[PDB]
RNA sequence: AUCCUUAUGCACGGGAAAUACGCAUAUCAGUGAGGAUUCGUCCGAGAUUGUGUUUUUGCUGGUUGAAAUAAUUAUAA
């Protein structure tokens, strides 16, 4: 990570990065970037980024310089992953209980591509919430 | 013995379809197949590589040796023949199990 | 089960819905009386017993073999009955027919025992073979004794919603397997996510099937949320079950069922009228959310009386000894309260009782009269019950009413049908695909096959009912490709039995097909046999057990072959024939040489359809031209080619003429409807009145993009609310001003005949 | 990269920028002081001194590096394994495990072998289910009660329920059918065959049969 | 773009039964026979006129 | 209308070649001579005169040079 | 290489002897569908292979057929029948040519 | 002038497959790619790499709860 994955500098880079892309699916992340949990998600989202390039897209967002979106999206967390399509928050249903964002790490590349594909499906179908193919009940639920 | 594995699954993949195709051609042309088998036993000393998946029992693993289904025919017929002749001529004493 | 499993009295009891009433069979199982899921240990036989058993059955087998050698007779299977299943190996694998080749197979124990390194998938049955040894375990008793171990099939079903699928009993129902749908849709270009979420279907089918006992207050004991726009209470949250239930209740099916049942009762009362001494039957205008609003209720049907009524104490739809002198009421009200129950709440009678008492007695729920009947239906279990104040004459006709509604209701069959589509349950019908316009595209695969028509096997002619005499029958089976016609001549004396003529005609006809196909060699042996009528498929298969390789196809196409006895010489040789005679006609000769077999069969089908529809005309076209002659061995009126074109066109004009003149429809239609008219029409498939009304209920309001004032009850509140959609179903049939006032015009007709005693 | 290079124009307080959705002093200092008073690798270093041993590499050597060139060729082999896993197929209709037998199989294809050479010169099925056998019994009851005079009526149901029941019950309904039939000899032949005795019962069968 | 006429189906004696696009395939059986046989013999005769 | 059928049809590679085939005269010595001067192979394995003309057209299409440009 | 954009398409229709053969090898045949259909009340007919006992026949066999236990060949589709690949057809052609060479020698 | 052999193109027809068919400002290749063997030697054409489509490519037909009846103006007051 921090090579292929563009790192958004400030809240203006976050906002503008979300607003610019109508066609692709904006995937923003937020993490202390020194933390193991968000680091794993980064090194996953590098290869995942290369695979989902054509449709989805990945953007690195630390919470260091940006405290803005924490008050908005209720972010503290070790890490969070946010999704946006047509400048609209894409709600993702896992078995964690948090439909808005996913705070949990996934270890399978093909899986991450599967959930990005899924939220892309519901996204184009315009549905606000899409049901993830997997559960993640007992996995993390942090 | 080679079709024992494929009688179950309703959905065959490519390699399985190649093997089953070879076997069906072996039923259709036994003379051409048997002559193809005797030819390999007398001649070829050089064979194609073997890709290996791992059998995983969680107690211990390895191996699974997956042979090109063409050579699998010759090895199967040769095996059956050696067991028929060996058990006919009592090569293996009774104590071998 | 490998473990100790006790079945509490919690899930045992099974209830049954009968026309005589509702019956309940309760567990009452305590202490010494209990049921237990049988472990395998009771079934699998111990080794030592199996080996002593083995040497015993091999010894007795050797003795019986020696005796059979003494008397010079081969060992019989059924004389060798007793133990066919005992020994290692089993005596069955001595009498298996492949014993020769498998006997030429050696080294198999070490081969398969050593096979784990060749293959990938793990099957730990390696320690034996089914061929050389046998079936070393019989679990067929386990299934039967687990079925019997739980309450019987009926008790297994009570935990399911099968009752809601609306079948009288399980007979021909079949399932679509998990790998069935997963493999069915597996073939397509799909992303891995589409593959997984698309493979998440089977456990949704399973979740829905056992959903009544899967979703239960006793099980979850947690927050209870009501599913949107429905009457279901979901204990806990099951993401699969929620999507399945929404899918079943799609497009306001709940309120369609409520309004439909209420409208049913209204349509019945509009005939009940004076017979029940009714002043008026008025369907109230109710808020749409009331149907699925369980908190509060209201009277669905207000019933106004001519005179005062004597109503009895609150009772049940099926009861006895009801004294109606208890109370007097001017007004009556019906309430339809629908519920989707689980296994614990399965009882409809107690529910409707307690709820009736609640709504009538207390809180917000308002009724125009203190006396009324609350009707209710449990959709999952398809149960129905009515609890309330009854008056003389009402109860029996409401029993027949609810019986008719449960038997056939449009909305209820929409529910049952959507449930069947959710569970992939289907009635048996026929395994082999029917022959319709689509399959008729290819009747020639180069695979030889026959057409069988038994319609004419039994013929009795009547003149002016003064004279009824039997006619020699026939069995009509043709092969289009070769053109040959196998026609059997049945003799009248064969019917001297004169008992079960229909049952005998079918078996006797199937006999001819059997002996016929058996008479044909391997080359001409038909791969398929298409029966015109759908009866013979049951008789034939019995005779087809001999050669399994040949498939029987019943045709929805209605073939003219029933009228094949109309041809002049073909009918003459049958009457002139005496005894049963299997005769070979060549019905394709001239144009078998001239034109292709398919064209031959289409034009012959045309001639026989015209000949069936109008006999005299079709004969008039053939014998009309004096110049043409009918040769003896040709049997058809041999023409030139263009003449065949004209004659066939005239036969078409005959079929369309008598068709449109009889069924009185102008002939334009379309080319496709023209085809299906000449040949089949898919057995003239018409969706019935039911299927029409239900096709209306299924269809969504085509274009999504009046207002009624209503008083509604929020939580601990009463609020006037403007409503929408359809509350507008109204009965008002024989009553008020409209029907009687319109009926008044006919009153001058009542004085045409005037008489007094 | 464009928006990344554009830089923020001061700031838009982005919370309201795109319309994002949310789904004394001395005292504070004192309580902070109270919170304070009450509140009171190696191989990486090898990477660091190796990083210091890097210094001998000049920038002209940096501008030239042999990028990529994966020696495992997992790109090709990944493409080939992918091509192999794209599709699969449906198994043919010969894999339904009826299997026929190695008798019809071997004696079937060995005559094909001899033909080619001359040109160059119950099975494993589960036990019959009771309900199915009930359908058998009903259907054959119908075909028997149709014409009792038909010998093949009691012969077809004879063998056919004879396989299902295997027992003297089916053998008995066969015998009664022989009582209805008798004028046909075939039912007596199949009758004797379906009885197993050397002398006692079968000789009586022959006596009545003749 | 529509400069050429849309091609009809190419009938044969085997494709005879299976082509419903043109009419009369059943409705007018022998006339249809003349259409498919005349069309096949028309392609063959056009081939011979090409070689000639 | 926009993108006229004549513009798309002329833009089509085959028809754009066929328009050039109409500009070339058909003669044995002149067709052959243009190949000889053009240095392309004078005769291919087996070709009819029309096929040689087609090779003219193709070579003039790929090289982006016309007959007036050559001579 | 990035995955294609996950958009649904009608995928047209097609049909025809050509495409019904090529698509016929992929589509589940009628006997495979009948095998995927399993009866409600009775235990489905199950062939236990020497490899495994898990194979059911579902409803593929008729009732009567299931009582006699002869199974069937029923309708035999030669379209979905397994066929060799191109490389294997070529390699077997070489094997049979060489085999005839050793028959000559 | 007739007949015949090889190759090419044009097409009638008959089939088989598409897990195959391609493309390349790419590398190498009869100045030998790639393989066989009886150990003597024999065959001689693509191989490597990347990439597109590939349960398919372009069109049609039918069935269908997928869906889609113009304007105008006349009474005695």
């Amino acid at each position: 990570a921090s090579v292929l994955l563009p790192q958004l500098r400030t809240g203006w880079h976050v906002d503008q990065a979300i607003v610019t892309e109508t066609k692709r699916l904006v995937v923003i992340r937020f993490g202390r970037k020194n933390d193991r949990q968000c680091m794993i998600m980064d090194e996953l989202l590098s290869s995942i980024a290369e695979r989902v390039r054509n449709f989805a897209v990945i953007y690195l967002c630390d919470i260091d310089e940006v405290s803005d979106f924490d008050e908005m999206y209720e972010l503290t967390d070790p890490m969070t992953v946010m999704f946006f399509y047509h400048n609209k928050h894409m709600m993702c249903d896992f078995g964690t209980g948090n439909n808005n964002k996913l705070n949990f790490i996934v270890d399978d590349k093909q899986e991450m591509i599967d959930i990005l594909e899924t939220i892309f499906r519901g996204a184009r179908k315009n549905k606000g919430l899409v049901v993830s193919p997997y559960d993640y009940n007992h996995k993390r639920v942090s | 013995d080679l079709k024992d594995v494929y009688a179950s699954k309703v959905r065959l993949n490519a390699s399985e379809r190649e093997e089953l195709a070879l076997i069906e051609e072996a039923y259709d042309n036994p003379h051409d197949t048997l002559n193809r088998i005797k030819k390999y036993l007398l001649t070829q000393r050089v064979f194609k590589p073997v890709d290996i998946t791992m059998m995983e029992n969680y107690q211990n693993i390895s191996p699974v040796y997956s042979v090109d289904p063409l050579e699998k025919i010759t090895d199967a017929y040769l095996d059956q023949y050696l067991w028929y002749e060996a058990d006919q001529r009592k090569l293996f004493p009774n104590w071998i199990k | 089960s490998a473990s100790h499993i006790l079945i509490p009295a919690s899930d045992l009891s099974w209830s049954k819905q009968t026309d005589t009433g509702i019956t309940h069979f309760r567990a009452g199982m305590t202490h010494e009386d209990e049921k237990l899921i049988p472990t395998i240990f009771r079934y699998i036989t111990t080794w030592e017993n199996e080996f002593l058993d083995s040497q015993r059955v091999w010894a007795e087998y050797a003795t019986k073999r020696q005796e059979a050698i003494q008397q010079n007779r081969r060992l019989a299977f059924e004389e060798l009955e007793g133990s066919w299943d005992r020994g290692i190996p089993r005596i069955s694998t001595l009498f298996q027919r492949d014993r020769h080749t498998l006997a030429y197979d050696r080294g198999h124990r070490i081969r398969r025992e050593f096979k784990q390194y060749s293959l990938e998938r793990n099957s730990p049955f390696w320690w034996t073979n089914s061929h050389h040894d046998g079936k070393l375990w019989n679990l067929n008793a386990y299934r039967t004794d687990v079925i019997q171990a739980l309450g019987g099939i009926e008790t297994i079903l009570e935990h399911t919603l099968f009752k809601g699928t609306g079948f009288n009993s399980w007979e021909g129902l079949f399932w679509e397997k998990a790998s069935g749908f997963e493999d069915s849709m597996q073939f397509k270009k799909l992303t891995h996510a589409q593959r997984t979420g698309l493979s998440q279907i089977p456990n949704r089918r399973f979740t829905l099937w056992w959903s009544p006992t899967i979703n239960r207050a006793n099980v979850y004991v947690g927050f209870l949320v009501q599913l949107d726009l429905t009457g279901i209470f979901l204990h806990g949250k099951i993401p699969t079950l929620k999507i399945s239930l929404i899918q079943i209740f799609r497009a306001h099916l709940w309120q369609k069922i409520h309004e439909s049942i209420v409208f049913d009762i209204c349509q019945i009362l509009d005939g009940e009228l004076d017979v029940l001494q009714i002043e008026s039957v008025t369907k109230e205008t109710v808020h749409p959310r009331k149907s699925y609003k369980m908190n509060s209720s209201a009277a669905d049907i207000t019933m106004e009386s001519v005179h005062e009524w004597e109503v009895s104490k609150p009772s049940l739809l099926h009861e006895t000894n009801d004294s109606f002198k208890g109370l007097i009421t001017n007004k009556m009200w019906f309430d339809v309260q629908l519920r989707y129950g689980d296994y614990d709440s399965h009882d409809i009678s107690r529910y409707v009782r307690a709820k009736f008492l609640d709504y009538t007695t207390d809180n917000v729920s308002m009724y125009p009269s203190p006396t009324g009947v609350m009707i209710g239906i449990d959709l999952a279990y398809n149960m129905y019950d009515a609890y309330g104040n009854w008056f003389n004459g009402l109860k029996p006709l409401i029993q027949n009413s609810m019986r008719t509604i449960m038997k056939a209701n449009p909305a209820l069959y929409v529910l049952r049908e959507r449930i069947r589509k959710g569970l992939q349950i289907y009635q048996s019908s026929v395994q082999e695909p029917f022959l319709n316009s689509s399959n008729y595209a290819e009747l020639f695969n180069n695979d030889i096959k026959l057409f069988v028509d038994d319609t004419n096997v039994y013929r009795v002619t009547v003149h002016k009912n003064v004279a009824t005499k039997a006619i020699n029958g026939c069995i009509f089976t043709l092969n289009p490709k070769t053109g040959h016609l196998f026609l059997k001549i049945i003799h009248t004396s064969v019917w001297a039995g004169q008992k079960r003529l229909s049952q005998l005609a079918k078996w006797k006809t199937a006999e001819e097909v059997s002996a016929l196909v058996r008479s044909l060699p391997k080359e001409e042996q038909p791969k398929q046999i298409i029966v015109t009528r759908k009866a013979m498929l049951d008789p034939l298969e019995v005779h087809m057990l001999d050669f399994p390789n040949i498939a029987i196809r019943p045709t929805e196409l209605r073939l003219p072959f029933s009228a094949a006895m109309s041809i002049d010489k073909l009918s003459d040789v049958v009457m002139k024939a005496t005894e049963p005679q299997m005769v070979l006609f060549n019905i394709y000769d001239d144009w078998l040489d001239r034109i292709s077999s398919y064209t031959a069969f289409s034009r012959l089908t045309l001639l026989l359809r015209a000949l069936k529809t109008n006999e005299e005309s079709a004969k008039m076209i053939l014998l009309s031209d004096p110049t043409i002659t009918i040769k003896s061995y040709h049997l058809w009126p041999s023409f030139t080619d263009e003449q065949w074109i004209t004659i066939e066109s005239q036969m078409r004009d005959l079929i369309l003429t008598e068709y449109g003149r009889k069924y009185n429809v102008n002939i334009s239609a379309l080319t496709q409807t023209e085809i299906k008219d000449i040949i089949l029409g898919q057995n003239i498939k018409a969706p019935s009145v039911k299927r029409q009304k239900m096709a209306e209920l299924e269809a969504a309001r085509s274009e999504k993009q009046m207002k009624t004032k209503t008083i509604n009850a929020q939580g601990e509140e009463i609020v006037v609310v403007a409503s929408a959609d359809y509350e507008s179903q109204t009965f008002s049939s024989k009553n008020e001003w409209r029907k009687s006032a319109i009926a008044n015009t006919l009153l001058y007709l009542r004085l045409k005949n005037i008489y007094v005693s | 990269p464009s928006f990344l290079d554009q830089e923020p124009p001061a700031g838009y307080v982005p919370g309201i920028g795109r319309g994002a959705t949310g789904f004394d002093d001395e005292a504070a200092n004192v309580f902070k002081t109270l919170e304070l008073k009450l509140a009171q690798s190696n191989v990486k270093r090898q990477f660091a001194d190796l990083k210091e041993s890097l210094a001998a590499v000049t920038e002209s050597e940096w501008m030239d590096i042999p990028d990529a060139t994966d020696f495992t060729r997992r790109n090709k082999r990944n493409r080939i394994q992918e091509q192999l896993n794209r599709k699969t197929y449906a198994a043919p209709d010969s894999l339904i495990p009826g299997n026929v037998d190695l008798n019809k199989l071997t004696e079937e294809r060995e005559k094909l072998l001899q033909s080619q050479i001359d040109e160059n010169l119950v099975n494993s099925l589960s036990d019959a289910t009771l309900e199915d056998l009930q359908k058998m019994r009903t259907i054959l009851k119908s075909y028997r009660k149709a014409d009792p005079t038909n010998p093949q009526g009691w012969i077809a149901s004879a063998r056919l329920e004879e396989k299902a029941r295997k027992f003297s019950v089916a053998k008995k309904i066969i015998e009664n059918g022989c009582q209805e039939c008798p004028r046909s000899s075939d039912i007596w032949l199949e009758n004797i065959r379906l009885h197993e005795s050397d002398v006692h019962y079968c000789k009586t069968l022959v006596a009545t049969a003749i | 773009l529509g400069l050429l006429p849309k091609p009809e189906p190419k009938v044969k004696l085997s494709n005879m039964m299976s082509v419903f696009e043109n009419d009369q395939n059943i409705t007018d059986p022998t006339a249809w026979e003349k259409v498919v046989k005349d069309q096949v013999d028309l392609r063959k005769r056009k081939h011979l006129e090409e070689n000639e | 209308q926009n993108e006229s059928t004549a513009d798309i049809l002329k833009q089509l590679p085959h028809e754009r070649l066929q328009a050039v085939l109409e500009k070339i005269p058909e003669e044995d010595l002149e067709v052959r001579r243009l190949l000889s001067i053009l240095k392309k192979p004078e005769v291919v394995e087996n070709e009819d005169v029309q096929q040689r003309r087609i090779r003219l057209a193709e070579i003039l299409m790929v090289d982006e040079i016309d007959l007036e440009n050559i001579n | 290489k990035a995955l294609p954009i996950p958009e649904d398409q009608p995928k047209k229709k097609r049909a025809g002897r050509k495409f019904r053969k090529y698509k016929e090898k992929f589509r589940l045949s009628h006997v495979r569908q009948l095998q995927n259909r399993m009866e409600f009340g009775k235990q489905e007919q199950t062939v236990l292979d020497s490899y495994g006992e898990e194979v059911g026949l579902g409803m593929s066999n008729t009732s009567l057929q299931q009582a006699v236990g002869a199974t069937s060949g029923s309708r035999r589709s030669a379209g979905n029948q397994a066929k060799l690949t191109k490389v294997m057809k070529h390699r077997i052609s070489e094997a049979n040519q060489q085999a005839d060479e050793f028959l000559i020698s």
